[PDB]
Protein backbone atom coordinates (compact mmCIF):
# COMPACT_ATOMS: atom_id res chain seq x y z
CA UNK A 1 0.00 0.00 0.00
CA UNK A 2 2.95 2.73 0.88
CA UNK A 3 5.46 0.80 -0.74
CA UNK A 4 4.21 1.66 -4.77
CA UNK A 5 2.46 4.16 -5.15
CA UNK A 6 -0.62 5.57 -8.02
CA UNK A 7 -1.30 8.88 -8.34
CA UNK A 8 -5.07 7.95 -10.06
CA UNK A 9 -6.76 5.54 -7.84
CA UNK A 10 -10.55 5.23 -8.43
CA UNK A 11 -12.36 3.29 -5.94
CA UNK A 12 -16.29 1.62 -5.94
CA UNK A 13 -17.98 3.43 -2.90
CA UNK A 14 -18.53 0.11 -1.50
CA UNK A 15 -17.44 -1.31 1.99
CA UNK A 16 -14.89 -2.52 1.16
CA UNK A 17 -14.18 -0.57 -1.67
CA UNK A 18 -12.55 -2.35 -5.26
CA UNK A 19 -9.98 0.09 -6.25
CA UNK A 20 -7.44 0.47 -8.79
CA UNK A 21 -4.44 2.35 -10.07
CA UNK A 22 -5.36 3.88 -13.47
CA UNK A 23 -1.96 5.56 -13.99
CA UNK A 24 -0.27 4.82 -16.89
CA UNK A 25 3.57 3.86 -16.20
CA UNK A 26 6.44 3.93 -18.67
CA UNK A 27 7.74 0.32 -19.57
CA UNK A 28 6.72 -1.28 -16.18
CA UNK A 29 4.21 -1.26 -14.08
CA UNK A 30 4.69 -0.40 -10.32
CA UNK A 31 6.61 -2.78 -7.98
CA UNK A 32 3.31 -4.16 -6.80
CA UNK A 33 1.31 -4.71 -9.93
CA UNK A 34 0.29 -8.65 -10.14
CA UNK A 35 -1.60 -8.27 -13.66
CA UNK A 36 0.58 -5.64 -15.96
CA UNK A 37 -0.27 -4.98 -19.75
CA UNK A 38 1.40 -2.35 -22.25
CA UNK A 39 1.48 -1.18 -25.43
CA UNK A 40 4.03 -2.73 -27.85
CA UNK A 41 5.70 0.97 -28.16
CA UNK A 42 8.31 3.01 -27.16
CA UNK A 43 7.71 4.11 -24.45
CA UNK A 44 5.53 1.36 -23.60
CA UNK A 45 2.24 2.61 -21.80
CA UNK A 46 1.80 -0.24 -18.96
CA UNK A 47 -1.15 -0.47 -17.01
CA UNK A 48 -1.53 -2.47 -13.70
CA UNK A 49 -4.89 -3.74 -13.56
CA UNK A 50 -5.26 -5.06 -10.35
CA UNK A 51 -7.68 -4.97 -8.02
CA UNK A 52 -7.30 -3.93 -3.76
CA UNK A 53 -9.55 -2.67 -1.43
CA UNK A 54 -7.03 -0.11 -1.13
CA UNK A 55 -5.13 2.82 -3.11
CA UNK A 56 -1.54 2.92 -3.05
CA UNK A 57 -0.44 6.03 -1.73
CA UNK A 58 0.11 8.49 -3.82
CA UNK A 59 2.76 9.30 -6.08
CA UNK A 60 2.86 12.98 -5.61
CA UNK A 61 2.88 14.82 -2.38
CA UNK B 1 9.06 -10.14 -31.90
CA UNK B 2 9.75 -12.34 -29.64
CA UNK B 3 10.44 -15.23 -31.40
CA UNK B 4 9.80 -14.50 -34.55
CA UNK B 5 12.68 -14.77 -36.99
CA UNK B 6 14.11 -12.31 -39.90
CA UNK B 7 12.12 -11.11 -42.63
CA UNK B 8 13.21 -11.41 -45.97
CA UNK B 9 14.46 -8.32 -46.96
CA UNK B 10 11.66 -6.03 -48.29
CA UNK B 11 9.24 -9.08 -48.06
CA UNK B 12 6.58 -6.81 -46.08
CA UNK B 13 6.81 -3.82 -48.21
CA UNK B 14 4.03 -1.77 -46.34
CA UNK B 15 6.15 -1.86 -42.67
CA UNK B 16 6.94 1.28 -41.95
CA UNK B 17 9.05 2.44 -38.96
CA UNK B 18 8.36 5.62 -37.37
CA UNK B 19 10.88 8.04 -36.39
CA UNK B 20 11.52 10.56 -34.16
CA UNK B 21 13.50 13.19 -36.12
CA UNK B 22 16.84 11.74 -35.01
CA UNK B 23 16.41 7.97 -36.48
CA UNK B 24 15.11 6.54 -33.39
CA UNK B 25 11.83 3.89 -34.21
CA UNK B 26 9.45 4.02 -31.52
CA UNK B 27 6.59 2.16 -33.41
CA UNK B 28 6.00 0.25 -36.59
CA UNK B 29 2.96 1.53 -39.27
CA UNK B 30 2.06 0.17 -42.52
CA UNK B 31 1.54 1.80 -45.61
CA UNK B 32 -2.01 1.06 -46.74
CA UNK B 33 -1.04 3.92 -49.96
CA UNK B 34 1.58 6.23 -51.27
CA UNK B 35 0.35 8.99 -48.54
CA UNK B 36 -1.34 7.31 -45.90
CA UNK B 37 0.19 5.31 -43.08
CA UNK B 38 -2.21 3.46 -40.50
CA UNK B 39 -0.53 2.88 -37.18
CA UNK B 40 -1.20 2.88 -33.62
CA UNK B 41 -3.14 5.69 -32.00
CA UNK B 42 -0.82 5.02 -28.64
CA UNK B 43 2.43 5.32 -30.69
CA UNK B 44 1.85 9.21 -30.12
CA UNK B 45 3.04 9.88 -34.12
CA UNK B 46 3.37 13.61 -34.54
CA UNK B 47 4.00 15.91 -37.26
CA UNK B 48 7.61 15.75 -36.04
CA UNK B 49 7.93 12.17 -36.16
CA UNK B 50 9.14 10.56 -39.69
CA UNK B 51 7.98 7.65 -41.61
CA UNK B 52 10.64 5.69 -43.09
CA UNK B 53 9.46 3.27 -45.97
CA UNK B 54 11.55 0.67 -47.27
CA UNK B 55 13.65 -0.37 -44.71
CA UNK B 56 14.96 -3.45 -43.70
CA UNK B 57 18.21 -3.21 -41.74
CA UNK B 58 17.74 -0.15 -39.62
CA UNK B 59 21.51 -0.73 -38.49
CA UNK B 60 22.08 -0.25 -42.22
CA UNK B 61 22.78 3.26 -43.86
CA UNK B 62 23.03 1.80 -47.12
CA UNK B 63 18.92 0.88 -48.02
CA UNK B 64 17.30 2.54 -50.54
CA UNK B 65 14.71 3.54 -48.00
CA UNK B 66 12.30 6.75 -47.61
CA UNK B 67 12.47 9.37 -45.18
CA UNK B 68 8.68 10.89 -45.47
CA UNK B 69 7.78 13.72 -43.56
CA UNK B 70 3.87 13.40 -42.19
CA UNK B 71 1.90 16.30 -42.96
CA UNK B 72 -0.94 15.78 -40.49
CA UNK B 73 -1.78 13.01 -38.24
CA UNK B 74 -5.61 11.63 -37.63
CA UNK B 75 -5.72 9.89 -34.13
CA UNK B 76 -9.53 8.18 -34.26
CA UNK B 77 -11.41 10.30 -31.94
CA UNK B 78 -12.62 7.43 -30.48
CA UNK B 79 -9.41 5.71 -29.02
CA UNK B 80 -9.38 5.55 -25.85
CA UNK B 81 -5.92 6.01 -24.10
CA UNK B 82 -6.87 4.08 -21.02
CA UNK B 83 -8.30 1.35 -22.25
CA UNK B 84 -5.81 1.48 -26.08
CA UNK B 85 -9.32 0.40 -27.86
CA UNK B 86 -9.98 1.98 -31.14
CA UNK B 87 -5.67 2.31 -31.72
CA UNK B 88 -5.66 3.54 -34.35
CA UNK B 89 -3.96 6.60 -35.99
CA UNK B 90 -3.98 8.00 -39.61
CA UNK B 91 -0.57 9.31 -40.51
CA UNK B 92 -1.20 11.58 -44.22
CA UNK B 93 2.86 11.78 -45.45
CA UNK B 94 3.85 15.44 -46.69
CA UNK B 95 5.01 13.75 -49.87
CA UNK B 96 3.44 10.76 -51.36
CA UNK B 97 5.60 7.89 -51.05
CA UNK B 98 7.38 6.52 -54.18
CA UNK B 99 6.20 2.73 -54.29
CA UNK B 100 8.97 0.18 -55.77
CA UNK B 101 9.77 -3.36 -54.63
CA UNK B 102 10.42 -2.72 -51.36
CA UNK B 103 7.91 0.00 -50.64
CA UNK B 104 4.09 -0.64 -51.39
CA UNK B 105 0.72 -0.92 -49.52
CA UNK B 106 -1.09 -3.21 -47.21
CA UNK B 107 -5.02 -4.27 -48.23
CA UNK B 108 -7.33 -3.20 -46.00
CA UNK B 109 -10.12 -5.30 -45.23
CA UNK B 110 -13.79 -4.03 -45.54
CA UNK B 111 -15.12 -4.01 -42.18
CA UNK B 112 -17.53 -6.89 -42.92
CA UNK B 113 -14.12 -9.13 -43.87
CA UNK B 114 -14.43 -12.29 -41.67
CA UNK B 115 -10.55 -13.21 -40.27
CA UNK B 116 -11.70 -16.69 -38.05
CA UNK B 117 -10.61 -17.32 -35.38
CA UNK B 118 -7.67 -19.88 -35.52
CA UNK B 119 -5.89 -17.93 -39.29
CA UNK B 120 -2.44 -17.71 -38.99
CA UNK B 121 -1.97 -14.88 -40.13
CA UNK B 122 1.68 -12.61 -39.71
CA UNK B 123 3.06 -9.83 -37.60
CA UNK B 124 6.15 -7.76 -38.68
CA UNK B 125 8.39 -5.09 -37.17
CA UNK B 126 11.25 -4.20 -35.89
CA UNK B 127 10.09 -4.97 -31.58
CA UNK B 128 12.20 -6.64 -29.06
CA UNK B 129 13.15 -9.61 -29.68
CA UNK B 130 13.91 -10.59 -26.22
CA UNK B 131 12.20 -8.91 -23.77
CA UNK C 1 -1.93 -3.72 -52.60
CA UNK C 2 -0.97 -6.52 -50.49
CA UNK C 3 1.07 -8.57 -52.72
CA UNK C 4 4.92 -7.96 -52.16
CA UNK C 5 7.15 -7.79 -54.99
CA UNK C 6 9.82 -9.30 -52.99
CA UNK C 7 7.72 -12.74 -51.73
CA UNK C 8 7.60 -13.11 -47.62
CA UNK C 9 9.09 -16.64 -46.80
CA UNK C 10 7.96 -17.65 -43.65
CA UNK C 11 9.24 -21.02 -41.56
CA UNK D 1 2.34 -29.64 -12.76
CA UNK D 2 5.05 -26.77 -12.38
CA UNK D 3 3.71 -22.84 -11.60
CA UNK D 4 0.24 -23.78 -11.69
CA UNK D 5 -2.15 -23.81 -8.89
CA UNK D 6 -4.23 -26.07 -6.55
CA UNK D 7 -7.51 -27.14 -8.97
CA UNK D 8 -9.96 -27.68 -6.04
CA UNK D 9 -11.44 -30.59 -5.27
CA UNK D 10 -12.86 -32.16 -8.13
CA UNK D 11 -12.75 -29.09 -10.46
CA UNK D 12 -11.40 -31.29 -12.58
CA UNK D 13 -13.80 -34.28 -12.80
CA UNK D 14 -12.39 -35.87 -15.96
CA UNK D 15 -8.53 -36.12 -14.22
CA UNK D 16 -7.87 -40.01 -13.41
CA UNK D 17 -4.53 -41.05 -11.39
CA UNK D 18 -3.26 -43.96 -12.92
CA UNK D 19 -1.68 -46.10 -9.66
CA UNK D 20 0.04 -49.40 -9.18
CA UNK D 21 0.65 -48.89 -5.70
CA UNK D 22 1.49 -45.35 -6.15
CA UNK D 23 0.46 -42.56 -8.38
CA UNK D 24 2.28 -42.75 -11.72
CA UNK D 25 0.47 -41.53 -14.60
CA UNK D 26 -2.60 -39.37 -14.88
CA UNK D 27 -5.22 -40.16 -17.54
CA UNK D 28 -8.94 -38.78 -18.58
CA UNK D 29 -12.22 -40.20 -18.43
CA UNK D 30 -13.77 -40.21 -21.83
CA UNK D 31 -17.21 -42.17 -20.69
CA UNK D 32 -18.29 -44.33 -17.92
CA UNK D 33 -15.73 -47.12 -19.02
CA UNK D 34 -12.93 -45.26 -20.62
CA UNK D 35 -9.54 -43.03 -19.83
CA UNK D 36 -7.45 -41.96 -22.29
CA UNK D 37 -3.55 -42.11 -21.25
CA UNK D 38 -0.38 -41.91 -22.50
CA UNK D 39 1.13 -45.08 -24.29
CA UNK D 40 4.34 -44.77 -22.14
CA UNK D 41 2.14 -44.91 -19.08
CA UNK D 42 1.33 -48.46 -19.88
CA UNK D 43 1.85 -51.01 -17.77
CA UNK D 44 -0.03 -54.36 -16.32
CA UNK D 45 -2.69 -53.90 -13.39
CA UNK D 46 -3.23 -50.32 -13.46
CA UNK D 47 -5.64 -49.30 -10.98
CA UNK D 48 -7.43 -46.23 -12.33
CA UNK D 49 -8.46 -43.33 -9.27
CA UNK D 50 -11.14 -41.64 -9.83
CA UNK D 51 -12.90 -38.34 -8.46
CA UNK D 52 -9.34 -37.83 -6.66
CA UNK D 53 -8.08 -34.54 -5.07
CA UNK D 54 -5.98 -35.49 -2.74
CA UNK D 55 -4.53 -38.90 -3.50
CA UNK D 56 -2.80 -39.55 -0.27
CA UNK D 57 -5.57 -39.14 1.51
CA UNK D 58 -9.07 -41.16 1.43
CA UNK D 59 -11.25 -38.13 1.42
CA UNK D 60 -14.43 -39.76 0.16
CA UNK D 61 -15.22 -39.23 -3.20
CA UNK D 62 -12.83 -42.12 -4.63
CA UNK D 63 -13.56 -44.59 -7.18
CA UNK D 64 -10.82 -47.14 -7.55
CA UNK D 65 -11.51 -49.48 -10.38
CA UNK D 66 -9.10 -51.65 -12.30
CA UNK D 67 -8.30 -51.54 -15.38
CA UNK D 68 -9.76 -54.24 -17.73
CA UNK D 69 -7.80 -53.79 -20.83
CA UNK D 70 -5.04 -51.14 -21.38
CA UNK D 71 -4.88 -50.46 -25.00
CA UNK D 72 -1.96 -48.70 -26.14
CA UNK D 73 -1.75 -46.78 -29.57
CA UNK D 74 -0.61 -49.53 -32.32
CA UNK D 75 1.85 -47.21 -33.90
CA UNK D 76 3.04 -46.12 -30.44
CA UNK D 77 6.58 -45.58 -31.12
CA UNK D 78 8.19 -45.45 -27.03
CA UNK D 79 11.55 -44.55 -28.39
CA UNK D 80 10.07 -40.97 -30.43
CA UNK D 81 6.71 -41.02 -27.94
CA UNK D 82 4.88 -40.91 -31.45
CA UNK D 83 1.22 -41.98 -30.76
CA UNK D 84 1.53 -41.57 -27.33
CA UNK D 85 -1.92 -42.81 -26.35
CA UNK D 86 -3.61 -45.12 -24.49
CA UNK D 87 -7.19 -46.57 -24.04
CA UNK D 88 -7.69 -47.77 -20.77
CA UNK D 89 -10.86 -49.74 -20.33
CA UNK D 90 -12.16 -50.10 -16.63
CA UNK D 91 -13.17 -53.57 -15.14
CA UNK D 92 -16.80 -51.56 -13.98
CA UNK D 93 -18.45 -48.42 -15.18
CA UNK D 94 -17.60 -45.54 -13.52
CA UNK D 95 -20.27 -43.37 -11.04
CA UNK D 96 -20.72 -40.36 -13.48
CA UNK D 97 -21.59 -37.47 -11.07
CA UNK D 98 -20.46 -33.83 -10.75
CA UNK D 99 -17.12 -35.41 -9.41
CA UNK D 100 -16.52 -37.78 -11.82
CA UNK D 101 -17.44 -36.86 -15.46
CA UNK D 102 -15.70 -37.94 -18.79
CA UNK D 103 -14.75 -35.23 -20.65
CA UNK D 104 -15.37 -34.75 -24.47
CA UNK D 105 -13.29 -35.49 -27.03
CA UNK D 106 -12.20 -33.09 -29.89
CA UNK D 107 -14.51 -32.48 -32.43
CA UNK D 108 -11.68 -30.69 -34.59
CA UNK D 109 -8.20 -29.81 -33.95
CA UNK D 110 -7.32 -26.89 -31.44
CA UNK D 111 -5.80 -23.68 -32.55
CA UNK D 112 -2.16 -22.66 -31.28
CA UNK D 113 -3.08 -19.62 -28.70
CA UNK D 114 -6.09 -21.42 -27.36
CA UNK D 115 -6.10 -21.57 -23.69
CA UNK D 116 -6.01 -24.91 -21.61
CA UNK D 117 -6.43 -26.95 -18.13
CA UNK D 118 -3.33 -29.46 -18.03
CA UNK D 119 -3.62 -30.97 -14.58
CA UNK D 120 -2.06 -33.85 -12.83
CA UNK D 121 -0.12 -35.23 -9.63
CA UNK D 122 3.16 -34.69 -11.15
CA UNK D 123 5.89 -32.92 -9.83
CA UNK D 124 5.43 -29.20 -8.49
CA UNK D 125 8.92 -28.29 -8.93
CA UNK D 126 11.13 -27.85 -12.42
CA UNK D 127 14.44 -28.69 -10.75
CA UNK D 128 14.32 -31.07 -7.70
CA UNK D 129 10.97 -33.17 -7.03
CA UNK D 130 7.59 -32.49 -4.83
CA UNK D 131 5.03 -33.98 -5.25
CA UNK D 132 1.61 -33.06 -4.42
CA UNK D 133 -1.06 -34.40 -2.69
CA UNK D 134 -3.69 -32.16 -4.23
CA UNK D 135 -4.24 -32.02 -7.98
CA UNK D 136 -2.65 -29.08 -9.78
CA UNK D 137 -3.89 -27.27 -12.54
CA UNK D 138 -2.23 -24.85 -14.88
CA UNK D 139 -3.60 -23.27 -17.44
CA UNK D 140 -1.27 -22.96 -21.00
CA UNK D 141 -2.16 -21.71 -24.48
CA UNK D 142 -0.89 -24.58 -27.10
CA UNK D 143 2.26 -23.67 -29.08
CA UNK D 144 2.36 -23.32 -32.69
CA UNK D 145 3.47 -25.83 -34.14
CA UNK D 146 6.46 -24.11 -35.60
CA UNK D 147 7.37 -22.77 -32.06
CA UNK D 148 7.58 -26.60 -30.57
CA UNK D 149 9.57 -28.12 -33.52
CA UNK D 150 11.98 -24.68 -32.85
CA UNK D 151 11.59 -25.78 -29.59
CA UNK D 152 12.50 -29.67 -30.15
CA UNK D 153 13.81 -29.94 -33.64
CA UNK D 154 13.35 -33.50 -34.90
CA UNK D 155 11.34 -34.68 -32.48
CA UNK D 156 7.85 -33.16 -32.86
CA UNK D 157 5.77 -35.16 -34.95
CA UNK D 158 2.31 -34.54 -36.34
CA UNK D 159 0.22 -36.49 -33.29
CA UNK D 160 2.35 -34.34 -30.58
CA UNK D 161 1.99 -30.48 -29.90
CA UNK D 162 3.64 -28.08 -27.36
CA UNK D 163 1.81 -26.40 -25.04
CA UNK D 164 3.14 -23.93 -22.00
CA UNK D 165 5.57 -21.50 -21.90
CA UNK D 166 8.52 -20.87 -23.49
CA UNK D 167 9.56 -18.61 -20.87
CA UNK D 168 9.50 -21.55 -18.67
CA UNK D 169 8.66 -21.59 -15.31
CA UNK D 170 5.15 -23.51 -15.98
CA UNK D 171 5.01 -27.39 -17.74
CA UNK D 172 3.71 -30.58 -16.78
CA UNK D 173 6.06 -32.60 -15.04
CA UNK D 174 6.77 -36.14 -14.24
CA UNK D 175 3.42 -37.59 -12.81
CA UNK D 176 1.81 -35.69 -15.09
CA UNK D 177 1.73 -38.34 -17.75
CA UNK D 178 -1.13 -39.36 -19.63
CA UNK D 179 -3.40 -36.39 -17.75
CA UNK D 180 -5.40 -33.97 -19.69
CA UNK D 181 -4.68 -31.08 -21.49
CA UNK D 182 -8.34 -29.31 -21.99
CA UNK D 183 -9.17 -26.42 -24.13
CA UNK D 184 -12.61 -25.30 -24.81
CA UNK D 185 -13.46 -28.13 -22.71
CA UNK D 186 -12.33 -30.85 -25.38
CA UNK D 187 -9.32 -32.94 -24.51
CA UNK D 188 -6.90 -31.68 -26.61
CA UNK D 189 -3.64 -33.34 -25.38
CA UNK D 190 -2.27 -36.05 -23.46
CA UNK D 191 0.84 -35.15 -21.04
CA UNK D 192 3.29 -36.74 -23.00
CA UNK D 193 7.09 -35.67 -22.69
CA UNK D 194 9.20 -32.65 -22.45
CA UNK D 195 13.08 -31.63 -21.73
CA UNK D 196 12.86 -31.53 -18.29
CA UNK D 197 9.87 -29.40 -16.56
CA UNK D 198 8.86 -25.71 -16.83
CA UNK D 199 12.24 -25.21 -18.55
CA UNK D 200 13.01 -22.28 -20.78
CA UNK D 201 12.23 -23.02 -24.71
CA UNK D 202 11.31 -26.40 -23.45
CA UNK D 203 7.40 -26.49 -23.36
CA UNK D 204 5.84 -29.87 -22.91
CA UNK D 205 4.55 -31.61 -25.26
CA UNK D 206 1.11 -33.27 -25.40
CA UNK D 207 -0.46 -36.33 -27.44
CA UNK D 208 -2.21 -34.37 -30.39
CA UNK D 209 -5.70 -36.24 -29.14
CA UNK D 210 -8.05 -34.35 -31.90
CA UNK D 211 -6.01 -37.12 -34.39
CA UNK D 212 -6.80 -40.01 -32.30
CA UNK D 213 -10.48 -39.10 -32.34
CA UNK D 214 -11.38 -41.92 -34.97
CA UNK D 215 -8.93 -44.45 -33.17
CA UNK D 216 -10.59 -43.89 -29.96
CA UNK D 217 -14.12 -44.64 -31.08
CA UNK D 218 -12.66 -48.11 -33.18
CA UNK D 219 -11.11 -48.81 -29.78
CA UNK D 220 -14.18 -48.20 -27.84
CA UNK D 221 -16.06 -49.66 -30.16
CA UNK D 222 -14.40 -52.87 -30.52
CA UNK D 223 -13.40 -53.48 -26.65
CA UNK E 1 17.65 -7.43 -27.78
CA UNK E 2 16.17 -4.83 -30.36
CA UNK E 3 16.78 -5.92 -34.20
CA UNK E 4 18.00 -3.96 -36.55
CA UNK E 5 16.57 -6.04 -38.78
CA UNK E 6 12.78 -6.47 -39.58
CA UNK E 7 11.45 -9.46 -38.43
CA UNK E 8 8.44 -11.83 -38.96
CA UNK E 9 5.98 -13.80 -36.63
CA UNK E 10 3.01 -16.26 -38.06
CA UNK E 11 0.69 -16.68 -35.44
CA UNK E 12 -2.55 -16.98 -34.80
CA UNK E 13 -5.79 -14.95 -34.43
CA UNK E 14 -7.50 -15.45 -31.39
CA UNK E 15 -11.51 -15.73 -30.92
CA UNK E 16 -12.20 -12.97 -28.91
CA UNK E 17 -13.76 -15.29 -26.69
CA UNK E 18 -10.51 -17.39 -26.65
CA UNK E 19 -8.41 -13.94 -26.35
CA UNK E 20 -10.89 -13.12 -23.04
CA UNK E 21 -9.46 -16.39 -21.37
CA UNK E 22 -6.63 -14.50 -21.09
CA UNK E 23 -7.01 -10.81 -21.07
CA UNK E 24 -10.65 -10.63 -19.65
CA UNK E 25 -12.76 -7.65 -20.26
CA UNK E 26 -9.31 -5.80 -21.68
CA UNK E 27 -10.62 -7.24 -24.90
CA UNK E 28 -12.51 -4.57 -26.72
CA UNK E 29 -14.74 -5.24 -30.12
CA UNK E 30 -12.09 -2.92 -32.13
CA UNK E 31 -9.78 -5.32 -30.62
CA UNK E 32 -8.51 -8.32 -32.09
CA UNK E 33 -6.25 -11.41 -30.50
CA UNK E 34 -3.41 -13.12 -32.25
CA UNK E 35 -0.44 -15.02 -30.87
CA UNK E 36 0.05 -16.79 -27.28
CA UNK E 37 1.65 -19.31 -29.44
CA UNK E 38 5.45 -19.07 -28.62
CA UNK E 39 5.72 -15.15 -30.19
CA UNK E 40 4.59 -12.05 -29.73
CA UNK E 41 4.67 -8.55 -30.79
CA UNK E 42 7.24 -6.66 -28.49
CA UNK E 43 7.95 -3.28 -27.98
CA UNK E 44 8.75 -1.14 -30.78
CA UNK E 45 6.04 -3.42 -32.82
CA UNK E 46 3.48 -1.37 -31.92
CA UNK E 47 1.50 0.23 -34.67
CA UNK E 48 2.63 -2.31 -37.24
CA UNK E 49 1.03 -4.91 -39.46
CA UNK E 50 -1.25 -7.79 -38.67
CA UNK E 51 -1.55 -9.21 -41.59
CA UNK E 52 -3.59 -12.37 -43.18
CA UNK E 53 -3.87 -13.46 -46.56
CA UNK E 54 -7.20 -12.26 -48.12
CA UNK E 55 -7.18 -13.98 -51.46
CA UNK E 56 -3.53 -14.59 -51.74
CA UNK E 57 -3.19 -10.57 -50.70
CA UNK E 58 -2.29 -9.33 -47.27
CA UNK E 59 -4.54 -7.63 -45.70
CA UNK E 60 -4.41 -5.79 -42.27
CA UNK E 61 -6.40 -7.34 -39.71
CA UNK E 62 -4.30 -6.16 -36.95
CA UNK E 63 -2.52 -3.00 -35.78
CA UNK E 64 0.05 -4.22 -33.29
CA UNK E 65 -1.22 -2.67 -30.10
CA UNK E 66 -0.90 -4.18 -26.76
CA UNK E 67 -0.19 -7.12 -24.45
CA UNK E 68 1.81 -8.66 -21.69
CA UNK E 69 3.94 -6.28 -19.90
CA UNK E 70 6.79 -8.64 -20.61
CA UNK E 71 5.59 -9.98 -24.11
CA UNK E 72 4.91 -13.35 -23.44
CA UNK E 73 4.95 -15.32 -25.79
CA UNK E 74 2.17 -17.37 -24.02
CA UNK E 75 -0.25 -14.77 -23.93
CA UNK E 76 -2.05 -13.25 -26.82
CA UNK E 77 -0.89 -9.81 -28.29
CA UNK E 78 -3.60 -7.61 -28.75
CA UNK E 79 -4.19 -5.71 -31.89
CA UNK E 80 -6.09 -3.09 -33.04
CA UNK E 81 -9.49 -4.76 -34.83
CA UNK E 82 -8.57 -3.10 -38.59
CA UNK E 83 -12.39 -4.82 -39.65
CA UNK E 84 -14.07 -2.97 -37.02
CA UNK E 85 -11.70 0.53 -38.36
CA UNK E 86 -11.65 0.73 -41.55
CA UNK E 87 -14.86 2.03 -42.06
CA UNK E 88 -13.06 5.20 -39.99
CA UNK E 89 -10.12 4.48 -42.11
CA UNK E 90 -11.78 4.84 -45.37
CA UNK E 91 -13.88 8.13 -44.12
CA UNK E 92 -10.63 9.50 -43.26
CA UNK E 93 -9.20 9.52 -46.48
CA UNK E 94 -12.16 9.80 -48.16
CA UNK E 95 -12.41 13.52 -46.08
CA UNK E 96 -8.19 14.21 -46.65
CA1 LIG F 1 -8.07 -39.27 -2.31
Amino acid sequence: SSKPCCDRCECTKSIPPQCRCSDVRLNSCHSACKSCACTFSIPAQCFCGDINDFCYKPCKS
Amino acid sequence: IVNGEEAVPGSWPWQVSLQDKTGFHFCGGSLINENWVVTAAHCGVTTSDVVVAGEFDQGSSSEKIQKLKIAKVFKNSKYNSLTINNDITLLKLSTAASFSQTVSAVCLPSASDDFAAGTTCVTTGWGLTRY
Amino acid sequence: CGVPAIQPVLS
Amino acid sequence: IVGGYTCGANTVPYQVSLNSGYHFCGGSLINSQWVVSAAHCYKSGIQVRLGEDNINVVEGNEQFISASKSIVHPSYNSNTLNNDIMLIKLKSAASLNSRVASISLPTSCASAGTQCLISGWGNTKSSGTSYPDVLKCLKAPILSDSSCKSAYPGQITSNMFCAGYLEGGKDSCQGDSGGPVVCSGKLQGIVSWGSGCAQKNKPGVYTKVCNYVSWIKQTIASN
Amino acid sequence: NTPDRLQQASLPLLSNTNCKKYWGTKIKDAMICAGASGVSSCMGDSGGPLVCKKNGAWTLVGIVSWGSSTCSTSTPGVYARVTALVNWVQQTLAAN
